[PDB]
RNA sequence: AACCAUCUAGUAGCUGGUUCCCUCCAAAGUUUCCCUCAGGAUAGCUGGCGCUCUCCGCAGUUUUAUCCGGUAAAGCGAAUGAUUAGAGGUCUUGGGGCCGAAACGAUCUCAACCUAUUCUCAAACUUUAAAUGGGUAAGAAGCCCGGCUCGCUGGUGUGGAGCCGGGCGUGGAAUGCGAGUGCCUAGUGGGCCACUUUUGGUAAGCAGAACUGGCGCUGCGGGAUGAACCG
RNA sequence: UGGGGCGGUACACCUGUCAAACGGUAACGCAGGUGUCCUAAGGCGAGCUCAGGGAGGACAGAAACCUCCCGUGGAGCAGAAGGGCAAAAGCUCGCUUGAUCUUGAUUUUCAGUACGAAUACAGACCGUGAAAGCGGGGCCUCACGAUCCUUCUGACCUUUUGGGUUUUAAGCAGGAGGUGUCAGAAAAGUUACCACAGGGAUAACUGGCUUGUGGCGGCCAAGCGUUCAUAGCGACGUCGCUUUUUGAUCCUUCGAUGUCGGCUCUUCCUAUCAUUGUGAAGCAGAAUUCACCAAGCGUUGGAUUGUUCACCCACUAAUAGG
RNA sequence: GUCUACGGCCAUACCACCCUGAACGCGCCCGAUCUCGUCUGAUCUCGGAAGCUAAGCAGGGUCGGGCCUGGUUAGUACUUGGAUGGGAGACCGCCUGGGAAUACCGGGUGCUGUAGGCUU
């Protein structure tokens, strides 16, 4: 019982009906793999900002 | 036109017949066969007030201005064409040449700069 | 022994030439490639002519052999022994392979050398021949004797160019008159202005 | 391969590096009593042989070697185990080698 | 079937070009690269470590994440019918600042000088690009000798 | 390895059959894993139920900018690798002679080497090198001002990021069009034909791929006749 | 699995090509490799620059050692090939062991789940170097493995049952013993005494397409034929036809197409063995050769072998082929 | 005009050979006591400044080689899409659009950033 192996022939025309959707695209993405150091120093400030508030 | 265009008229050329038309065909086909595209639906023009109601802020008022912006290609010309459903012609009254070959292996497709008015009242 | 030239006609396959891989050849046919009077200048033998093929195909080596001894056994009895130099212009390289048939079948089946075989694209010189312009006809006679062995169809025509070289005949002797041109045995050496000075004094002197 | 018996390592009570004597590992003998054992002799036992699989398709050939590092200072004595790539020959500090020797 | 290797037809990809071999030029480093920045990839042989794989080449991302001497960069790759915003770490040898945004920007700079100016006067300067349009009407003086007749050229055999 | 009944309606990835109308929508034979290749799962394709907004967003498209690419071709007087032909050299050396014992004395030579040339080539050689194509951008999520925080980094109320508060609308290429989103979900996983490129094979209505479209699911006019041809 | 079997492993891996200029792509297609090796062939820093060739110098010689000059890499870097490298990734010295401890994030295969492999960062202790730095194994691309069980290491760790102590066991975290049919059953043969479900997804006859092989036939004319190429032949080469051989293929049928030969019997094809009419001969006659029209009418009796085929005796006008 | 230290682009800057260089620098140059390293104070390290541009370096030169850039090659080869176009096949022609590479013949031979010199 031979049988064909591989093929792509019909593929094309299946993607294309419901469509090549783009990644939903969003301003503000995640912190998520951002250097820690860089990342504790940023928290601290946003901590802190309670603190120079009056002069603004 | 333009560049943009014509490279997709191009693109297309085998499946297409267009040309430079006459201001008497622009007259046959507005005045017999205009139909709008009115709140979604393809409604006969028959009164100037189908138009006064939507181009009134373009000071287009009548069938004649539309014919203005069209021979004149106008400012407005996306919303005078958009405006307009595509035209409904007939099959062509005498016959076509040949359907498959471009014009100057002697068949249709193709740029026939003028001959599309030939064309035209054999079709309407 | 061998097969028809049906079977290996057509440019079907990518070339597959003797190398590394391809190691257990034997050898061609066709190893001596010109002959005639090949010690002789250019300016003895200025007529040359042309069997130029007119079909995208494969011509063997033995139709290579064939055709160079009738010509030259032809070139004998007329013009003599010295007065002539034939100069075949292709080289065989592909390789041709065959499907041996010894219970196995099919499977596997990658063939052994059989032979070689030269690809020829429409306006490729097979075969020339120098030798003066009185000797035209005859020349012609052997060029469409040899016709019979190659297939297809091929034109024998009779080039412009003075022996084995670029140039044309009519502006050639006030070329060389003038010292662009120099002989140099069977080839010639053409001289440009871009080389140094003092090569261009001991030239004239 | 060769390897030297003394290797100047971490140790994480300490937190610095020290000494430790290296050693080869080896496998302890089965015991008797433990869990497993008293599962398998227990459902091995009365009527219906061999319960559980035999494995018979010894394919590859070597270990990979692990190292029993003891560190050397008297309060610790700590040792920990250490992997290391498959080595079919190996060999305990013998004869580090020479550059530039003749050969006989 | 093939083999699912890093560098399977990387023969010349990678491969430097003639005599451009050796040592990396060092404005390759000393050049600086902030975020939100458009950045175009492009491999090279030299240094194999952090090369990305080789479908991320000649792509173009913005960079999301900096280290001492890298960049984490967002790629849409294509896989079956979905595309995949996916993220890289690359050294920064195989980079280079695309130029594109770069002719957009200057013309927003334009647009608002051209504003500024030309708003006094209340002359109505055109800010959108209008597509090549379709050539005017123009005069060929034929001064004095006349066409020069082509005639096709009969055919000869030069072979 | 007898006969009767009971356990027994014993299991089956295998054949076979499966009961009224109309209306609406409408497929796959492909990926990866399996003692898997007459079978499943799993993604893919499909339907139904809805929901959030609409009377700014998106597109199998072009244009303008900007990168990427190493096939066809062409090349060997350029690299690598084969390869034919004659010229000029001296010894950088040698085989047959001949007057020479021999001898780079000479002597005919013919040999390899070196220099300018010349005929022919390359899926696993290439300096060059296209057409078709693949990406990214074409503005409010933007530009421009005024100012706070930092345990990070730093000659420097430096750099960088982050924080607040105001100000600019001709919305910044052509064309078209209503978008987004969440649940549950059956069947299929035996394929095939034609234009072009292409691999094995002498070839085959043969075997195995790419790109696009059809048949299978679809009747019609023509090709007398025909699953795939032309309309 | 181009019927199965026997044979290969294309059953997990890696390089180059096939690939049609992004990436991705198949065949028991091609050319090839792997189940290791390393105490340094790993890690820093310094200093050196290779292959090959030329001219010289006792023994010395084509080839031993020293010296000057050229030397874009023509050598070398453990291994397959491919890419990469010159005050270096090569070669020689000096000191060392980041081949260590530990969270998570990401890439590659991809279902975008795992293993493996690797990349960017971060926190500790270190190494080296005057110092900027560099280093968490082998210049890059392969060298490897789940549950369950056992085993070792680790904390003044938890439980061991009405309470308390102490042995033992069970827990917790991290390595190892191995599954190569490599996402992991624990496994030898025969049936011609045979049995059951099904299969034209799959052979052994016929039928179809192809014609390599076999059979027949053309073109050129170097030579035989004394002579003279072509009366009769025709090499080295080359173009076609046929489907009575043989093979290659699997579209049809496995809820059954009765499978080798002989006997008997009809008709049919022509590529003419003989007869009728005629051309040509190195045809005097006879006998014998080559070719055209032509297939209406004929083409045997027997020994041996199951034989078709083969070989032989005897008559004949002839004992042609399908 | 021109140079030095540190450079970016990395041959219009390289190679070969010939000619000329005012002033300070750059160089070569003479020594080994200490620091330092050698088979050897030649190289590397250190202490001097009588002599000289011979060389290095710079600039110019060469119907130079090369490299860089143009024309020619050529609207050829090749190619996206089309047709009841041809042809026994091989292959070929046309429409619609894109468009190359040698030989050959011309031209060119470093640009420049900071700080500090000489011509006081
Ligand atoms: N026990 C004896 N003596 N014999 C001969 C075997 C009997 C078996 N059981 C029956 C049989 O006939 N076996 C044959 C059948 C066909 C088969 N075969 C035929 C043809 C081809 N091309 N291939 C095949 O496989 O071979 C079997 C065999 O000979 O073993
Ligand atoms: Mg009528
Ligand atoms: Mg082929
Ligand atoms: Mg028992
Ligand atoms: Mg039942
Ligand atoms: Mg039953
Ligand atoms: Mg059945
Ligand atoms: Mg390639
Ligand atoms: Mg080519
Ligand atoms: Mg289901
Ligand atoms: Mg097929
Ligand atoms: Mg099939
Ligand atoms: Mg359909
Ligand atoms: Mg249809
Ligand atoms: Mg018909
Ligand atoms: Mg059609
Ligand atoms: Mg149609
Ligand atoms: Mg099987
Ligand atoms: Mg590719
Ligand atoms: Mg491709
Ligand atoms: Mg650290
Ligand atoms: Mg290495
Ligand atoms: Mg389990
Ligand atoms: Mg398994
Ligand atoms: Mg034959
Ligand atoms: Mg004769
Ligand atoms: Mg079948
Ligand atoms: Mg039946
Ligand atoms: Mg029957
Ligand atoms: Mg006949
Ligand atoms: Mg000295
Ligand atoms: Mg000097
Ligand atoms: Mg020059
Ligand atoms: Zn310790």
């Amino acid at each position: 019982a031979k049988s064909k192996n591989h093929t792509t022939h019909n593929q094309s025309r299946k993607w294309h009906r419901n469509g090549i959707k783009k990644p939903r695209s969003q301003r503000y993405e995640s912190l998520k793999g951002v250097d820690p150091k860089f990342l504790r120093n940023m928290r601290f400030a946003k901590k802190h900002n309670k603190k120079g508030l009056k002069k603004m | 036109l333009n560049k943009a265009s014509i490279n997709m008229l191009r693109i297309v050329e085998p499946y297409i017949a267009w040309g430079y038309p006459n201001l008497k065909s622009v007259n046959e086909l507005i005045y017999k066969r205009g139909y709008g595209k009115i709140n979604k639906k393809r409604i006969a023009l028959t009164d100037n007030t189908l138009i006064a109601r939507s181009l009134g802020k373009y000071n287009i008022i009548c069938m004649e201005d539309l014919i203005h912006e069209i021979y004149t290609v106008g400012k407005h010309f996306k919303e005078a064409n958009n405006f307009l459903w595509p035209f409904k012609l007939s099959s062509p009254r005498g016959g076509m040449k040949k359907k498959t070959t471009h014009f100057v292996e002697g068949g249709d497709a193709g740029n026939r700069e003028d001959q599309i008015n030939r064309l035209i009242r054999r079709m309407n | 022994g061998r097969r028809p030239a049906r079977c290996y006609r057509y440019c079907k396959n990518k070339p597959y030439p003797k190398s590394r891989f391809c190691r257990g050849v034997p050898d061609a046919k066709i190893r001596i490639f010109d002959l005639g009077r090949k010690k002789a200048k250019v300016d003895e033998f200025p007529l040359c002519g042309h069997m130029v093929s007119d079909e995208y195909e494969q011509l063997s080596s033995e139709a290579l052999e064939a055709a160079r001894i009738c010509a030259n056994k032809y070139m004998v009895k007329s013009c003599g022994k010295d007065g002539f130099h034939i100069r075949v212009r292709l080289h065989p390289f592909h390789v041709i392979r065959i499907n041996k048939m010894l219970q196995t079948g099919m499977r596997g089946a990658f063939g052994k050398p059989q032979g070689t075989v030269a690809r020829v694209h429409i306006g490729q010189v097979i075969m020339s021949i120098r030798t003066k312009l009185q000797n035209k006809e005859h020349v012609v006679e052997a060029l469409r004797r040899a016709k019979f062995k190659f297939p297809g169809r091929q034109k024998i025509h009779i080039s412009k160019k003075w022996g084995f070289t670029k140039f044309n005949a009519d502006e050639f002797e006030d070329m060389v008159a003038e010292k662009r041109l120099i002989p140099d045995g069977c080839g010639v050496k053409y001289i440009p202005n871009r080389g140094p000075l003092d090569k261009w004094r001991a030239l004239h002197s | 391969v060769n390897v030297p018996k003394t290797r100047r390592t971490f140790c994480k009570k300490c937190g610095k590096h020290q000494p430790h004597k290296v050693t080869q590992y080896k496998k302890g003998k089965d015991s008797l009593y433990a869990q497993g054992k008293r599962r398998y002799d227990r459902k091995q036992s009365g009527y219906g042989g061999q319960t559980k699989p035999i494995f018979r398709k010894k394919a590859k050939t070597t270990k990979k070697i692990v190292l029993r590092l003891e560190c050397v200072e008297p309060n610790c004595r700590s040792k920990r185990m250490l992997a290391i790539k498959r080595c079919k020959h190996f060999e305990l500090g013998g004869d580090k080698k020479r550059k530039g020797q003749v050969i006989q | 079937t093939n083999t699912k290797g890093k560098r399977r037809g990387t023969r010349y990809m990678f491969s430097r070009p003639f005599r451009k071999h050796g040592v990396v030029p060092l404005a390759t480093y000393m050049r600086i690269y902030k975020k939100g920045d458009i950045v175009d990839i492009k491999g090279m042989g030299t240094v194999q470590k952090g090369m990305p794989h080789k479908c991320y080449h000649g792509k173009t991302g913005r960079v999301y994440n900096v280290t001492q001497h890298a960049v984490g960069i967002v790629v849409n790759k294509q896989v079956k019918g979905k595309i995949l915003a996916k993220r890289i770490n690359v050294r920064i040898e195989h980079i280079k600042h695309s130029k594109s945004r770069d002719s957009f920007l200057k013309r927003v700079k334009e647009n608002d000088q051209k504003k500024k100016e030309a708003k006094e006067k209340g002359t109505w300067v055109q800010l959108k690009r209008q597509p090549a349009p379709p050539r005017e009407a123009h005069f060929v003086r034929t001064n004095g000798k006349e066409p020069e007749l082509l005639e096709p050229i009969p055919y000869e055999f030069m072979a």
